[PDB]
């Protein structure tokens, strides 16, 4: 390899825990601590980061080709919600159930919604913005976020997904997840 | 026949076959 | 008196009741040897050569025996799923006999010489003691053993007058005992040739018989005699206590790894077959060659043998039983009656599907089934509530292309997850666990008890050598200095 | 094993009769 | 599980009876000491790869957590008047805990006094 | 398939009173 010498008296060149991702027509920032993974859960998904600690903190975002012309169109923010509750994860027990404490008769997970916005960046087209609390009856980390920014530029659906489990959010987790949702910005 | 389906083939099931571990540079 | 473990040094400078324990530990060994092969034949089942053969049964020495030859016995079967032709007096049976009959003979000499001790012959002529002319002892063993190893490569394994050993297949699906033709190039050091041995025994008995007549003729410096001890005996059996676990690492290593003269049709498969995928590969090979030329699905997967899927099975992975999961492979996971047939998995929209074979290590493995890129796709989840990979929802389906399911599609119910699961641990198979009450977990093969025998015993001789070694550097001072 | 046991006890047998027709203790006292 | 949960009562004052809801004892969340489960689990002998048969249907296939019902009945004595506080006595009837559904439930009694304050 | 409890029994039938006749033997000739 070419030879260059050691850092000394160099001071550091990255200190804000966010690197810039450009991709086909959107730009966010993934969380420095962060690595890739090739985990396809569903099909629409372009992009995958995932924490090395634990990966139930992961983010994603779909490109799905659609048809409605712009987010509005899919008319009130719940109504898009009430279409998008397949990317949660469909119970796989269907076995009957009054036991699990804090939940719907036969259920063993429950979804509860915490944020409504219609967020918009620098052109006009508006953004979905939804914070879900996931609540399995296991409990596993404490629930789970889901933190869920969409829109459509030109006839694909674009869709950021960031989760963060309640164990690692209240930990402080918090800052580096909404400072995803906030960078997600469709050029 | 089709080494490259073969070696394909036995991608998922086994990530130490031999058939994988040649000739590994050029994939 | 003696300590308890001092009680075997009184024949230290006794040479004849030396040579009278030596006839009784080799009457023992050879009793030992026609007691087993008679208690193998005597538990061994020759119905099912190709499904159920000696390695899935625990046999121990029956795979020795039928290496250097012997393949049919007096009960009229051989273990080829040949009907025996006349077996003459070398049969399994007739081999335990001869062993008996050879420690019984060898038990009644070493009756005679602990009795008759005092032989001139042990005596030394010139001072009237009592001593061995060790290294002239040594030419005479090492011209002997020449002898033998030059006899037993040049008639016994070549087939000018013995039968040969066993040769198989590559992938192991027909074998049997031929003559070898010597490989004396370097071939003949290729492991994994058959040629190589008979070439090495005659070059080695060639060299052992020129070492032993230059022993037998040339006696040794003054210097190198008194360096290690000749005069004594406890320093000859340190050096061969060192040769013999030196030699015993060597068996383990060839063991574990497998070579030509460790046959996969007589030790069972290896580890290092199932890791680096050499059945499943080879049975892939046939496949794609037999579906790229004419014969479909279904039809060229029924060209597959029997005997290589079942090769291609965990369940005979050496390294995969238990330190005290005794007994057969059968006892272990049932007998095997028939290969049900490669399980093939299909999305709900149609691709194929892999399950993740089990490594070495795991006693428990996920069942995951994914895509011929690379991605998971489905999974039988331990928590079963979350995301797009469970079964019932990724909705895969088993077809089956092989004996007893050839057409039987399934894909709702947990027949599929079940079938993923026993797909992970390689071909399926269908097996008998009422005939010897099977365990349910898995044995370890013949080829892993020899190993582990054998690397044991080698460190436990590594330490008696060492031991041996000091006592024979070190008799002045394990006797006493005498004040100085 | 079935027959090696019975082989056993009968060539025990014999090696017993064999060492007390050969090897027996020196008759006395007539 | 001793129960009242989703308890109706019809009858007298002096006697008054009727149905709960009893739930299983675990939630589907609950593992065995095998891990295996319901909701979450390993629903497969894990210790052995050769043993999955029917014959285990009963412990790893059923799982089962389906509610069963119990019966109790009650009675009102010593009524307050000035604040409406009563005070009997219940004797109720509810089966016993199946495990995870492996064997069939024994009846538990339960008699006691019960209390309450009427607004 | 063996029967091992015959032959735990002839065994020990054999080695028992042998070994107890044996070390009664090697005593009585030790010390005439
Ligand atoms: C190094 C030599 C060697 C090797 C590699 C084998 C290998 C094998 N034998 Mg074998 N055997 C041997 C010598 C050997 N044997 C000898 C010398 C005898 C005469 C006693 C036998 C008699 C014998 C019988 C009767 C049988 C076998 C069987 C078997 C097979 C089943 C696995 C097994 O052994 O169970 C498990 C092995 C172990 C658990 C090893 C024990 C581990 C350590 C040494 C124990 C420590 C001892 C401890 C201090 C004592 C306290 C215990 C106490 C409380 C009881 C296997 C391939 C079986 C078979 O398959 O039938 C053909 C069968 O039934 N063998
Ligand atoms: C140390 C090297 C070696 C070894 C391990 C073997 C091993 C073997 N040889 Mg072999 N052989 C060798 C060197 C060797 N050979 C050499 C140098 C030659 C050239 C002369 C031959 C030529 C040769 C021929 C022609 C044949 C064999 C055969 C065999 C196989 C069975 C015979 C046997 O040895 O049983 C074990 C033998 C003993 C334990 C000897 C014991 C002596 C007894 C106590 C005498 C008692 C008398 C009587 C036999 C007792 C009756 C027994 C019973 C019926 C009651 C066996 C696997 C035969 C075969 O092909 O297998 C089918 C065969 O026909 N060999
Ligand atoms: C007439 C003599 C004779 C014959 C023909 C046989 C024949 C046989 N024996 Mg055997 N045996 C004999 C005597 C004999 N034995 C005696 C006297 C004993 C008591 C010590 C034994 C104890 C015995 C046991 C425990 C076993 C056999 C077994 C066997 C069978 C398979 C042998 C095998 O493949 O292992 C392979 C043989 C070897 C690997 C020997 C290799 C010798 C090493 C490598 C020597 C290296 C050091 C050397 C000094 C270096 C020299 C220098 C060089 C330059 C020359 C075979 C039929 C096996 C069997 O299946 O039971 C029936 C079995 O396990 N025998
Ligand atoms: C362990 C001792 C040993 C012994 C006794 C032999 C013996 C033999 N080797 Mg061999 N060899 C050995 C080790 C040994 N080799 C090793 C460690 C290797 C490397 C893996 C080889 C690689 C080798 C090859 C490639 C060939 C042989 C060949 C031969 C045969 C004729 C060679 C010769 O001497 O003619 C005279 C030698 C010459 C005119 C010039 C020497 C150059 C040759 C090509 C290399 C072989 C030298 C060999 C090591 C000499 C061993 C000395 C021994 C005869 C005392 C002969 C019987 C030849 C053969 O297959 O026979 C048909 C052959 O082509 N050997
Ligand atoms: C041209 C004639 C000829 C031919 C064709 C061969 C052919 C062969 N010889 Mg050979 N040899 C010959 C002549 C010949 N020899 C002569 C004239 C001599 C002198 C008498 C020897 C002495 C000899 C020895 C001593 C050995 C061979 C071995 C072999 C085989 C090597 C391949 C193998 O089995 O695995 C590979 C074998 C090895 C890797 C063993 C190498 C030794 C390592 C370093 C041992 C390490 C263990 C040790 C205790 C270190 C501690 C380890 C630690 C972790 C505890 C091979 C088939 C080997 C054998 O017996 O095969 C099993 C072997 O050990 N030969
Ligand atoms: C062929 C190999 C060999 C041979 C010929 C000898 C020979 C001898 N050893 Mg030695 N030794 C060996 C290997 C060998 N050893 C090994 C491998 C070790 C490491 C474990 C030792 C460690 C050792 C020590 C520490 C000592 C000796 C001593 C002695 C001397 C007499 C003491 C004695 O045996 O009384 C009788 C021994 C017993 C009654 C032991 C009881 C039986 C044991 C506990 C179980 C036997 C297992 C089973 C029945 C046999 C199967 C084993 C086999 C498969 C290997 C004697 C000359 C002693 C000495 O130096 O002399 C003063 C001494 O103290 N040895
Ligand atoms: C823990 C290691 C060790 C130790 C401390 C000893 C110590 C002793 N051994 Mg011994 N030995 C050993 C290992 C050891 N040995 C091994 C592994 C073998 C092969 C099985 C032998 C075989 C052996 C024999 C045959 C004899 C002794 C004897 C002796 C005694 C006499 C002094 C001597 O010559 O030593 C031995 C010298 C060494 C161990 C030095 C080894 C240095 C090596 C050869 C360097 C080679 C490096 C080279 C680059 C290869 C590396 C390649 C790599 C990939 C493998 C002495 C007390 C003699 C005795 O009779 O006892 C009284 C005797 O005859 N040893
Ligand atoms: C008397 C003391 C006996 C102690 C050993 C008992 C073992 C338990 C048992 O019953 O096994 C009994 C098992 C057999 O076990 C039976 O096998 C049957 C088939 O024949 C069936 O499969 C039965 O299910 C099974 O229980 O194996 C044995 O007979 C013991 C073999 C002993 C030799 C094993 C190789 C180990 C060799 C060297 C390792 C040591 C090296 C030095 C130390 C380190
Ligand atoms: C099937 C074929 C036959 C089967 C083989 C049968 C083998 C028979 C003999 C085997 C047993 C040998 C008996 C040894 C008899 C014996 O040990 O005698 C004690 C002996 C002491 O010997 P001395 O030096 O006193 O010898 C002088 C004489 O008086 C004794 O012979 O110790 C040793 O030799 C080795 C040193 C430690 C050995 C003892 C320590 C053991 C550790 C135990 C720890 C317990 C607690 C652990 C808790 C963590
Ligand atoms: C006299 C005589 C005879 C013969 C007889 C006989 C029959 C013999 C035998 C014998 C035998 C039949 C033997 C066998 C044996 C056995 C052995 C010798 C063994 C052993 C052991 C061991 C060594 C072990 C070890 C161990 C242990 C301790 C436990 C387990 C594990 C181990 C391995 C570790 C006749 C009449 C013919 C003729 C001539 C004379
Ligand atoms: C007399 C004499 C002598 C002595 C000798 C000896 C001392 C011998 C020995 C020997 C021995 C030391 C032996 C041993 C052995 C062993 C055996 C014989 C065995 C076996 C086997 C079996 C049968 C077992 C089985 C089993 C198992 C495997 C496991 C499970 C359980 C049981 C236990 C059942 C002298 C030389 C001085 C002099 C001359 C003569």
């Amino acid at each position: 390899a070419y030879g260059e010498g050691a850092n000394v008296f160099g001071r550091v060149t990255n200190k804000s825990g966010f690197v810039p991702y450009a991709g086909d027509s959107f730009a966010l920032l993934l969380p420095s601590k962060w690595n890739p993974s090739d985990e396809k859960e569903v099909d629409s998904i372009v992009l995958r980061y995932a924490d090395n600690f634990d990966a139930v903190n992961n983010v994603y975002v779909i490109a799905q080709d659609t048809d409605k012309s712009s987010i509005q169109d899919y008319g009130s923010p719940e109504e898009f919600i009430s279409q998008f509750g397949y990317l949660l994860g469909r119970q796989a027990w269907a076995g009957q159930t009054v036991s699990e404490g804090g939940f719907d008769a036969n259920k063993v997970s429950s979804a509860a919604l915490l944020g409504v916005a219609t967020e918009k960046d620098k052109k006009g087209k508006t953004y979905y913005k939804f914070e879900i609390l996931s609540r399995t009856a296991d409990g596993n980390e404490g629930g789970r976020h889901q933190l869920v920014k969409a829109t459509v530029s030109n006839g694909k659906l674009y869709l950021l997904k960031v989760q963060a489990g309640d164990k690692r959010w209240f930990k402080g987790t918090d800052k580096e997840c909404l400072g995803v949702l906030d960078s997600f910005t469709v050029v | 026949q089709r080494v490259r389906t073969v070696l394909d083939m036995d991608d998922p099931a086994k990530e130490e076959t031999v058939k994988e571990l040649r000739k590994d540079i050029n994939n | 008196g003696l300590p308890w473990y001092r009680v075997h040094t009184v024949v230290i400078n006794d040479p004849g009741r030396l040579i009278s324990v030596h006839l009784m530990h080799t009457a023992l060994v050879a009793g030992w040897a026609g007691a087993m092969t008679l208690f193998e034949i005597a538990v061994f089942d020759p119905s099912d050569p190709v499904l159920n053969p000696m390695w899935r049964q625990g046999m121990f020495v029956l795979p020795f025996l039928t290496r250097l030859g012997v393949t049919q016995s007096w009960g009229g079967w051989t273990i080829s799923g040949e009907t025996s032709s006349n077996p003459g007096i070398w049969s399994y049976e007739g081999a335990a006999a001869s062993h008996i009959v050879l420690s019984g003979l060898l038990f009644l000499a070493s009756v005679w010489h602990w009795v008759y001790w005092d032989l001139e012959l042990f005596r030394d002529p010139r001072t009237g003691k009592t001593a061995l002319d060790l290294p002239k002892i040594f030419g005479i063993h090492l011209f002997l053993a020449g002898l033998l190893c030059f006899g037993f490569g040049a008639f016994h394994v070549t087939g000018v007058f013995g039968p040969g050993i066993w040769v198989s297949d590559p992938y192991g699906l027909t074998g049997s005992v031929q003559p070898v033709a010597p490989s004396w190039g370097a071939e003949g050091f290729d492991p994994y040739n058959p040629g190589g041995v008979p070439a090495h025994h005659i070059a080695a008995g060639i060299l052992g018989v020129l070492a032993g007549l230059f022993h037998l003729c040339v006696r040794p410096s003054i210097r190198l005699y008194f360096g290690l001890s000749m005069g004594s005996i406890e320093s000859v059996l340190s050096s061969s206590i060192a040769a013999v676990f030196w030699a015993a690492f060597v068996v383990a290593g060839t063991m574990w790894y497998g070579s030509a003269a460790t046959p996969i049709e007589l030790f069972g498969p290896t580890r290092y077959q199932w890791d680096q995928g050499f059945f499943q590969q080879e049975i892939q090979k046939r496949v794609a060659q037999s579906t790229s030329e004419g014969l479909s699905v279904s039809e060229a997967w029924a060209k597959i043998p029997e005997k290589l899927a079942f090769y291609d099975y965990i369940g005979n992975n050496p390294a995969k039983g238990g330190l005290f999961r005794t007994g057969a492979m059968n006892s272990g996971d049932g007998i095997a009656v028939g290969w049900l047939g490669h399980a093939s998995f299909k999305d709900q929209e149609g691709r194929e599907l892999f399950v993740r074979r089990m490594p070495t290590f795991f006693e428990t493995f996920p069942v995951v089934l994914i895509d011929k890129d690379g991605v998971v796709r489905a999974d039988v989840p331990f928590r079963k509530a979350e995301s797009k990979y469970s079964i019932e929802q990724v909705g895969v389906s088993v077809t089956f292309y092989g004996g007893e399911l050839n057409g039987l599609t399934f894909t709702d119910p947990s027949t599929v997850k079940k079938y993923a699961r026993k797909a992970q641990l390689g071909e399926i198979f269908e097996f008998d666990r009422s005939t010897l009450q099977s365990d349910g977990v898995f044995r370890s093969s013949p080829r892993g008890w020899f190993t582990f025998g054998h690397l044991s015993f080698a460190l436990l001789f590594f330490f008696g050598h060492i031991w041996h070694g000091s006592r024979t550097i070190f008799r002045d001072v394990f006797a006493g200095i005498d004040e100085d | 094993m079935e027959a090696l046991v019975y082989t056993f006890l009968l060539i025990g047998t014999l090696g017993i009769i064999f060492f007390s027709i050969f090897f027996r203790e020196p008759p006395r006292i007539a | 599980l001793f129960t009242i949960k989703e308890f109706d009562g019809k009858g007298t004052l002096d006697s008054f009876s009727g149905d709960f809801l009893v739930p299983s004892y675990r939630g589907s969340t609950f593992l065995d000491p095998k891990g295996r489960g319901g909701a979450t689990g390993y629903d497969n002998a894990i210790a052995l790869p050769a043993k999955a048969d029917a014959d285990e249907i009963q412990r790893l296939n059923n799982k089962s957590y389906t509610p069963g019902k119990g019966s109790a009945v009650f009675s009102v004595a010593k009524v307050d008047t000035e604040t409406g506080e009563i005070a009997g006595v219940f004797e109720s009837i509810q089966p016993s805990d199946t495990e995870m559904g492996a064997h069939p439930a024994k009846d538990i009694k339960i008699t006691g006094l019960w209390y309450g304050q009427l607004t | 398939e063996v029967n091992i409890l015959g032959l735990t029994a002839t065994a020990l039938f054999i080695i028992i009173p042998t070994s107890f006749l044996l070390i009664l033997y090697v005593k009585t000739a030790a010390s005439e």
